[PDB]
């Protein structure tokens, strides 16, 4: 270009005439000159030009601020709560429109972490996504996609465009695997089984209208259809849909992974699957 | 036993007839008798660009530099860019062949 | 008797699972612009001097930006060939709404344009109507 | 002052020596290699700080760490005064607070 | 100048000598073996077998799996069990 | 025969190749055999200098390792007792015949062990330094591209006379796409001369293009360049060291 055609002219760059970008660097100012010396900027003698000033917090003697109010639990059992990192509507229609979540396949955590519509943190107590209400309106897509938490209106959204929504649990182990599935292969241990969850989530994800993947498959129909006459919209036939199979496609209750058994072994190397003969092993996998 | 041949000088004058020079090139490498417009004709083709500007450079003794291939869009581009001379004089070249005048004298000790 | 028997029908799922390092170019879509807002490149392309490139997730470079809490900027990133031009039209398109000249920054080496106050909606759909 | 009463002898540099032409060879070895090996991989230096930088304090611990059972006893014990002077400095001292 | 043929890391699985005093500890135990089997496969020469944990094995996970994650009958009954209490 | 080379790669629309004169050092007078088109987005790219500043110093100082040291006032042997007492004698107090006022004594702030002076720039931005040096030396016709980096004879003086006779700087950079399949009648030559230093595709560094004056490029290497750095643009934040599988890059 015309910026481009002065630099032909321009003498040959070499190191020599490297410059820094201006204003990138600051003068660092030392202790040798008037301004900058003698006193050196610590003022008169004292505690404080010595280099030996008290700590932080200390308020001269009386009771410091910090100590002297009551102790409260606000972050009590902090790094034992449960984080769900929460996904809206906005953001799943976005990145459907861009191609990088296929609807026609299933949805999971790991197609969420693949396509980088989510950033989970297992080390950080993250325990899902939780599907979020924001953006319903403009969400007018038909996809099958499991969140470990939803909520009334997000499923509303989900229903009536013609989908399928449903909330399952990992736990801290199965959730490191599911967002990174490729090193666990690596590691060559066997793919573990997924626990049930602890006893203050049994009730929900047994629990028909929150979609439970535990939940009673009989009752799912008539919480669908009070759903439906809430939001003033008519439940669509998914059985008539074309898609049937893939929509209704539901993992095993202890399976991370929709098409991997526990106990079996990934060979990426030979491009193979191990699966264990031993009756003892398939036992403990199978329970 | 390979001999290098005598170095070329980086200099190049714009011959008077430079323009008959051109059109002739043009028939050569495509036979259409110079079609009107023929300036405007771009040289997309890479084989058409490559014909053209390595036989000019054969015959006139200077060729685009790369910097100044990709500006080489039409015919155009190229006439101009071989009627703008080429000089190896240095400026101060420039300045002994001045003609200075008498109080002013220089001596070239490189 | 092998303690492991192995499969290959099953591998399949496998390569499911494996992430791409790439940005999928977006899909073609009947009806624009999509449900969510987006809407590409409009074709033939401008033919201003000037051409605003879009980012790799194929949204229009214009991000609201702040410094020291409260200096508000909306800044233009990827421009390429006459920034200057892009200035002028800025300036006139935001003037009657403001009443005043935008005050601006033309980085060349950077290629971008730098406007204060957040006008990130506005500009998006300015540039949108030129086809950028 | 004093100063020298003859010239120092001439200083002479060949910048094309292998060492000098070939330098910085290998070192994008990472992105042009498909990511097989890390650019830090290829520094030559004490074991405690290949690919790593920290202020002396940290300096001092990570050395420990490394080579501290395979230190000598003198040696072992200036490290570990060493330690305990920049602790007290750069915990308990300074302008700031 | 020529310059040297361009730093590779060393392909294969890789095993070290357990006889060497100063061989990494960590590069010797029985996890280390399966990243082998992982990365390069058959050519590794792990037992296949040896992946899936032993007999003995098996009973220490099976053992500490009913210690501490009890079925899924047993949480509700308990549940229901606090309700009333609570009701 | 032109041998003609174009992008593999999609050029943008609004954007034009850039193109060179492809080149053969079998001849002396083998000036231009073939045209070549160069993704413009490598070979064009903006012209900014603070990257190729930013890139140089990096290849300068993350390799850095200073082995300087000096003792302080508690690692000098001796200095245990007290030299006198502090009044009576009519002289300054002091603790040790080894403090920094001493002759013999311990530095005040010296250096202090071997430092590192470690850092990484981020993968992008090394990258787009490699971007811009390519282009600088393409507009200023310091790089040359040629097919095959082969040569009538491994005497070096013919390397050193051609070079003279197309013009070329006094240092010359010659890139080969790989290490092992490199010509041996190009090996003996270079090595037999400091200025033209010869390295592989991967080698590739801003600091070297810098020192050298010229850098001829082999057609294949241009291509091995040309996706390289072309994919670091486009792709996503690296879910894992990238080393490791991935569904679609090698
Ligand atoms: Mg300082
Ligand atoms: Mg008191
Ligand atoms: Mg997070
Ligand atoms: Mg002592
Ligand atoms: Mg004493
Ligand atoms: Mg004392
Ligand atoms: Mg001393």
């Amino acid at each position: 270009g015309t910026s481009l055609d002065l630099l032909r002219s321009l003498p040959r760059v070499s190191l020599a005439n490297l410059k820094p970008s201006p204003n990138s660097r600051k003068r660092e100012r030392r202790p040798r000159d008037r301004r900058r010396g003698r006193k050196c900027g610590r003022g008169h003698k004292g505690e404080r030009q010595r280099g030996t000033r008290p700590r932080l917090g200390f308020e001269g003697g009386q009771t410091p601020f910090y100590i002297r109010i009551p102790k409260y639990g606000f972050n009590e059992g902090h790094s034992f709560r449960h984080q769900y990192q929460p996904l809206s509507l906005r953001r799943l229609q976005y990145l459907i429109d861009l191609g990088r979540v296929d609807p026609t396949q299933p949805i999971d955590l790991t197609q969420l972490v693949n396509g980088r519509g989510v950033t989970i943190q297992p080390l950080k107590r993250d325990y899902g996504v939780q599907l979020v209400e924001e953006g319903a309106d403009t969400f007018q897509a038909k996809i099958n996609i499991e969140v470990q938490l939803a909520s009334e209106l997000a499923i509303a959204a989900i229903e009536k465009n013609g989908g399928v929504v449903t909330t399952a649990f990992y736990d801290p182990r199965s959730l490191e695997i599911l967002c990174k599935p490729i090193p666990f292969f690596l590691r060559g241990q066997p793919i573990p089984k997924r626990m049930l969850p602890p006893e203050s989530l049994v009730p929900y994800y047994t629990d028909a209208k929150n979609r439970g993947y535990l939940a009673d498959p009989a009752k799912f129909p008539e919480a669908r259809l009070e759903l439906a006459m809430k939001f003033g919209y008519v439940l669509p036939d998914i059985t008539k849909d074309e898609l049937f199979r893939m929509l209704s496609a539901r993992k095993d209750p202890r399976q991370i992974f929709f098409g991997l058994a526990p106990g079996w072994v990934v060979n990426m190397a030979d491009k193979k699957i191990l699966k264990p003969t031993d009756e003892n092993l398939l036992k403990y996998y199978s329970s | 036993v390979l001999v290098c041949p005598p170095l070329r000088s980086r200099a190049y004058t714009p011959p008077s007839d430079l323009q008959s020079r051109l059109e002739s090139h043009i028939k050569e490498v495509l036979g259409s008798s110079l079609p009107n417009n023929w300036q405007d004709i771009s040289l997309d083709d890479g084989h058409m660009k490559f014909r053209l500007l390595a036989g000019l450079a054969d015959g006139l003794g200077h060729a685009v530099p790369n910097s100044r291939l990709h500006q080489m869009c039409r015919v155009r581009d190229v006439l101009d860019f071989y009627n703008v001379p080429v000089q190896d004089k240095s400026k101060f070249d420039e300045l002994v062949a001045s003609n200075l005048p008498p109080n002013l004298k220089i001596s070239w000790s490189y | 008797n092998p303690g492991f028997v192995e499969s290959v029908d099953e591998y399949q799922f496998v390569e499911r699972l494996l992430p791409p390092t790439k940005i999928p170019e977006p899909p073609k879509h009947k009806h624009y612009p999509t449900p969510s807002g987006w809407q590409p490149p409009r074709d033939p392309l401008p033919s201003l001097p000037y051409f605003v490139r879009r980012s790799r997730m194929h949204n229009i470079p214009v991000y609201k930006e702040i410094t020291h809490g409260n200096r508000q900027m909306t800044l233009i990133r990827k421009v390429e060939g006459d920034i200057w031009a892009l200035q002028k039209d800025v300036e006139e398109f935001l003037s009657p709404l403001l009443g005043k000249t935008p005050i601006t920054q033309v980085n060349e080496v950077t290629g971008t344009l730098r406007i204060k106050g957040y006008f990130d909606e506005q500009l998006k759909a300015w540039l949108l109507e030129k086809g950028f | 002052a004093f100063v020298r009463l003859t010239l120092p002898p001439p200083k002479v540099v060949d910048r094309w020596n292998e060492k000098r032409a070939l330098f910085g060879v290998y070192d994008n070895i990472g992105i042009l290699g498909n990511f097989e090996k890390h650019p830090k991989e290829l520094i030559k230096g004490p074991v405690w700080l290949r690919g790593w930088r920290g202020n002396e304090l940290q300096r001092c611990v990570r050395k420990k760490k490394f080579v501290g059972n395979r230190m000598f006893i003198e040696d072992l014990h200036n490290l570990n005064k060493r330690i305990s002077y920049l602790y007290k400095h750069f915990n308990r001292h300074g302008k700031y607070r | 100048y020529r310059a040297p043929p361009p730093p590779r890391r060393r392909p294969g699985p890789h095993s070290p000598d357990p006889e060497n005093l100063l061989t990494p500890r960590w590069q010797l135990t029985p996890r280390y073996v399966a990243k082998q089997f992982g990365r390069h496969g058959a050519i590794s020469g792990v037992p296949p077998a040896s992946l899936w944990p032993t007999p003995e094995q098996l009973r220490e996970l099976e053992a500490e799996e009913q210690e501490w994650y009890p079925s899924l009958a047993t949480m509700q009954e308990s549940l229901r069990l606090q309700q009333q209490a609570l009701e | 025969d032109p041998v003609l080379r174009k992008c593999e790669l999609r050029i943008p629309v609004h954007r034009r190749p850039v193109q060179a004169w492809v080149e053969s050092l079998r001849g002396f007078e083998q000036e231009r055999i073939g045209l070549a088109e160069l993704h413009p987005d490598v070979f064009a790219t903006a012209p900014r200098l603070d990257i190729v500043h930013q890139v140089a110093i990096w290849q300068r100082n993350f390799r850095r390792i200073s082995y300087a040291n000096t003792k302080t006032r508690a690692e000098v042997s001796g200095g245990g007792r007290k030299p006198w007492q502090q009044k009576g004698s009519g002289r300054a107090r002091h603790g040790s015949i080894r403090s920094p006022l001493w002759r013999g004594g311990g530095v005040a702030h010296g250096p202090r062990g071997p430092t590192s002076y470690y850092y990484m720039l981020p993968m992008k931005v090394r990258a787009l330094g490699l971007k811009v040096a390519l282009t600088v030396k393409l507009m200023q016709d310091d790089l040359h591209i040629v097919d095959s980096l082969e040569l009538p004879t491994a005497d070096p003086q013919y390397l050193t006379e051609l070079a003279q006779y197309r013009h070329w700087g006094s240092s010359v950079l010659l890139v080969d796409l790989t290490h092992e399949e490199m010509p041996k009648n190009v090996v003996a030559a270079t090595s037999g001369l400091n200025s033209f230093n010869l390295i592989p595709a991967v080698g590739l560094n801003v600091y070297s293009m810098l020192k050298h004056q010229t850098l001829v490029l082999t057609l294949p290497s241009v291509a091995f360049l040309e996706d390289k750095l072309l994919w670091q643009d486009s792709r996503y934040t690296p879910l894992y060291p990238f080393r490791l599988p991935y569904s679609d890059f090698p």
